[PDB]
RNA sequence: UUAGCUAGUAGGUGGGGUAACGGCUCACCUAGGCGACGAUCCCUAGCUGGUCUGAGAGGAUGACCAGCCACACUGGAACU
RNA sequence: UACCCGCAGAAGAAGCACCGGCUAACUCCGUGCCAGCAGCCGCGGUAAUACGGAGGGUGCAAGCGUUAAUCGGAAUUACUGGGCGUAAAGCGCACGCAGGCGGUUUGUUAAGUCAGAUGUGAAAUCCCCGGGCUCAACCUGGGAACUGCAUCUGAUACUGG
């Protein structure tokens, strides 16, 4: 069960997901296969805080990977705002 | 985290004027500086290479209100950065804040500095900062907060600034009490009774 | 195209099977000095035409038996 | 103009028919802060005279060190006696990191860039000799040059 | 016996620089002509001489400059009982460049200098200074 | 030696040996006094060095010293001791801890006092 | 201051067995196999990226974080 | 919640170690080889800068000391980088198997050796250039590094066959 996750990282109250494709029975920061891209949460508004790699996500995608909610979420807002 | 004590025992232990006071009167009519502090500050034994060496460090950080720790982490910090330590570590002592705030006058002495610093009475690019050892960037813009710009002891160290010489990268306007950062110092126009060359030795024992 | 290893066969007293030493120079990790190590593998051979000294060419395979994984290819010394 | 600095201080004995005779050694050395260093060795019952001493012994027995900017010109291993000494050229503003001797006999001579390290004995009296043996024998690249009769394209 | 012949080489040109000899001799060889060659190309040495048939022998005339040997030190670095071999990029630099390693690389024996912008690397046969 | 020798036997280390075996990679280590007394250092000392033969908690039965003016130490006191050695003392490779278990501070001591658990004065 | 170790042991044929090659297993055949480049036996020990220190080589180390391994009161076994 | 604003008043907030030399920092009183101190040398038997107290000073600071443990300094297991006449250290002497090493020329091989390329060397960490928590620790983008392994092609001076 191949999936496109959010892997958390960064401090407390400060998250910075990790947008990585990995196998679904692996920890939420476990063994992954291959880094995609990343998103912040924060936002800070003055420097982008979301940059995901759509060509790996579509070689995985339109292979047998699986998105998940935000992910899923994630690849539409850029879409539409870029 | 910070000095408490006496004043002047540190100008006195180096045996120079250490600006501490804030310089509205004679330090010597002040205090006795050619002697050392306590009972034994008549005499002036031979003082070996370690000796000198640690003097000029606690010089250093008498003048700048810096602590050790604070203060070896800057020398890691300098010896990191390319070029050469000595300068470099001068140039971050430099960029705090109390001494920027010091330098352009806002505050008779870095212990002004550091209440104006750490009361929120100071902006950065309009930004409130009270963290005393802030680095300044270049092309920075400091300024008094409107609620600080009528309080008296701001304005008497404006004076106080003229009375002493001007620093050259420090642009200020005393008509709204403002200042500007063009650029750090290159060690030409710091003072050179200190000697910074013993300080990376010590460090490098 | 074949991975392939050189080597000098030891014994062949065991039947449809040989063992051949592989030598090789290896600096010393810490002396740096070049020291001769030897890698002795059990080789299976058919028709039982390597004798005892004479060079052989050998290839990795699939497991033939408890300590043998390894195939003649050609052989290049003949008659002591 | 020329810097003069002492290196250390030493209390000798030669016991006679009536007790100990005291007695007070001192090493100086003298550099004019250019890469022309020397030692004096002097004896004498008092110190003031037996560091003065030692400050004529070092004005004479003066000699000439290459240097290439403010260091040296290449790796140099200097051995006396019991005293072992490794110097080697290091990048500018890195300062000066060497023992006790070798520290002021470098300073006076003029390298401000040095990285130094003393193995075996590290008496006093033959570290300065093993030092000043190092700074003779490095050479410079023109003195090379007509050394080996090939001018000066190595550099 | 007589196991690094290379070595010997050395050995005479220190020992003729310390007695401050006129010239050398010795029983010749192939890498032995190669380093010569080195030493020459070099400076120094100020010549060297191939003769007889049967039994070549090296005849090697110093160098001097002033009264002091034109060579202030000759080692040797790849021996017989420890073999040395460096790569392109770690080949040494004696004395900062003012001396010369004579390297065995695959085109010749050279020196480190010139086997660096070759960018050849090989065995490290001797270090002159 | 030779490169060849030392393929053959590498450099063998030096085994380093504890000063304080007793204590086994712990800082300190509670024990109880077996028994206390006074013993004569070695010259050019003299004196009554206070001592205690302690069995610790590993069961290593050992001496140990104990600092400071004045102490309440009887028989079967359950107390810590830490590393050091006292040098005119042979064998005596341990320093008793105050101010920690039973062991109690020196009283009218108003310098170096976390060093001997006196509390500070109420000044 | 551990010198010999090995009898399914080393290999071959044939049957069986496994998702799969294989003494994995059994019957027969040959007498082999490992070992001074340290087998066997004894003590200790989870391994690594790394961490600490060191100018470097190196020395110590494997807590937190991540990969792998092994265990689940002790010993053994299979079932789904 | 961070954060921002308003309030009142210096008001709620400094300790620890050390001061014989190594090592920065000295005098007095007590005591009198006792009490004690001590990492090393050592100090104390009537002027103790070394013990205990007190003034003075020094270092660090919401910490300061002690103990334990690792590396360093230790070139004091020396590969880099040590020695063996007398300081520790040349077997009493020799023969000799394994092993280590090997004169000189040509040819060939291409195992060591060297060059190029390809695939790997997970991420984090370490390092460089940046970015965000008001600074900092912290977090984070890219890069470098991980030059170790394996394969393919090539060179043949040296070593080996
Ligand atoms: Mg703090
Ligand atoms: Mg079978
Ligand atoms: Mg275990
Ligand atoms: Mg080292
Ligand atoms: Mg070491
Ligand atoms: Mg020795
Ligand atoms: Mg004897
Ligand atoms: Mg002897
Ligand atoms: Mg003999
Ligand atoms: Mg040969
Ligand atoms: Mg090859
Ligand atoms: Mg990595």
């Amino acid at each position: 069960m191949v999936t496109i996750r959010l892997a958390r990282h960064g401090a407390k109250k400060r998250p910075f997901y990790q947008v990585v494709v990995a196998d679904s029975r692996n920890a939420r920061n476990g063994r992954f296969i291959e880094r995609v891209g990343f998103f912040n949460p924060i936002a800070s508004e003055k420097e982008e805080g979301t940059r995901l790699d759509l060509d790996r996500i579509a070689h995985w995608v339109g292979q047998g990977a699986t998105i998940s909610d935000r992910v899923a979420a994630l690849i539409k807002e850029v879409n539409k705002a870029a | 985290a910070r000095y408490l004590g006496p004043k002047l025992k540190l100008s006195r232990r180096e045996g120079t004027d250490l600006f501490l006071k804030s310089g509205v009167r004679a330090i010597d009519t002040k205090c006795k500086i050619e002697q050392a502090p306590g009972q034994h500050g008549a005499r002036k034994p031979r003082l070996s290479d370690y000796g000198v060496q640690l003097r000029e460090k606690q010089k250093v950080r008498r003048i700048y209100g810096v602590l050790e720790r604070q203060f070896r982490n800057y020398y890691k910090e300098a010896a990191r950065l390319k070029g050469n330590t000595g300068e470099n570590l001068l140039a971050l002592l430099e960029g705090r804040l109390d001494n920027v705030v010091y330098r352009m006058g806002f505050g008779a002495t870095r212990a002004e500095a550091r209440q104006l610093v750490s009361h929120k009475a100071i902006m950065v690019n309009g930004r409130v900062v009270n963290i005393a050892s802030y680095q300044v960037s270049p092309n920075d813009v400091v300024s008094i907060r409107e609620k600080a710009k009528k309080q008296s002891r701001v304005k008497a160290a404006l004076e106080l600034a003229e009375q002493r010489e001007k620093p050259t990268w420090l642009e200020v306007d005393a008509g709204k009490m403002e200042g500007t950062f063009k650029r750090k110092p290159e060690r030409s126009d710091l003072s050179a009774d200190i000697n910074e060359h013993l300080i990376v030795e010590l460090y490098s024992k | 195209k074949i991975r392939t290893l050189q080597g000098r066969v030891v014994s062949d007293k065991m039947e449809k099977s040989i063992v051949v030493a592989i030598e090789r120079f290896v600096k010393h990790p810490i002396y740096g000095k070049f020291i001769k190590r030897t890698t002795k593998l059990h080789v299976h051979d058919e028709n039982n035409e390597c004798g005892i000294g004479d060079v052989v060419e050998i290839r990795e395979c699939r497991p033939l038996s408890k300590t043998k994984s390894w195939t003649l290819v050609r052989v290049v010394e003949k008659a002591v | 103009e020329l810097q003069e600095k002492l290196i250390a201080v030493n209390r000798v004995s030669k016991t006679v028919k009536g007790g100990r005779i005291f007695s007070f050694t001192a090493l100086t050395v003298v550099g004019d802060g250019n890469g022309r260093v020397g030692f004096g060795y002097g004896k004498a019952r008092e110190v003031p005279a037996a560091i003065q001493k030692a400050m004529e012994k070092a004005r004479r027995n003066m000699i000439n060190v290459a240097l290439n900017n403010g260091t040296l010109q290449h790796p140099v291993k200097g051995v006396h006696t019991g005293s072992r000494v490794f110097m080697q050229p290091a990048s500018e503003g890195t300062g000066i990191i060497a023992g006790g001797a070798m520290r002021a006999v470098l300073e006076v001579a003029g390298v401000h860039n040095v990285l130094a390290k003393a193995y075996g004995s590290t008496n006093p009296i033959n570290v300065v000799r093993a030092t000043i043996d190092g700074l003779e024998n490095m050479n410079s690249p023109e003195m090379v040059a007509a050394k080996r009769g090939k001018s000066v394209e190595e550099i | 016996s007589m196991q690094d012949p290379i070595a010997d080489m050395l050995t005479r040109i220190r020992n003729g620089q310390a007695a401050n000899k006129a010239a050398v001799t010795m029983p010749s060889s192939k890498l032995k002509v190669a380093i010569a060659n080195v030493l020459k190309e070099e400076g120094f040495i100020e010549d060297f001489k191939v003769e007889g048939d049967t039994k070549p022998e090296l005849e090697l005339t110093l160098k001097y400059f002033q009264g002091k040997a034109v060579v202030e030190s000759i080692q040797r670095v790849s021996r017989p009982g420890l073999r040395i071999y460096k790569r392109k990029d770690e080949l040494p630099k004696v004395m900062a460049g003012l001396g010369i390693a004579v390297v065995s690389t695959s085109k010749g024996v050279m020196t480190d200098r010139a086997a660096r912008q070759a960018g050849l690397g090989g065995e490290i046969i001797c270090y002159v200074a | 030696a030779t490169v060849n020798q030392l393929v053959r036997k590498p450099r063998a280390r030096k085994v380093a040996k504890s000063n304080v075996p007793a204590l086994e990679a712990c800082p300190q280590k509670r024990g109880v006094c077996t028994r206390v007394y006074t013993t004569t250092p070695k010259k050019p000392n003299s004196a009554l060095r206070k001592v205690c033969r302690v069995r610790l908690t590993n069961g290593f039965e050992v001496t140990s010293y104990i600092g400071g003016e004045g102490h309440n130490l009887q028989e079967h006191s359950v107390i810590l001791i830490r590393g050091g050695r006292v040098k005119d003392l042979p064998g005596v490779r341990y320093h008793t801890v105050r101010g920690a278990l039973d062991c109690s501070g020196v009283k009218d001591r108003k310098q170096a006092r976390s060093k001997y658990g006196v509390k500070r004065p109420k000044a």
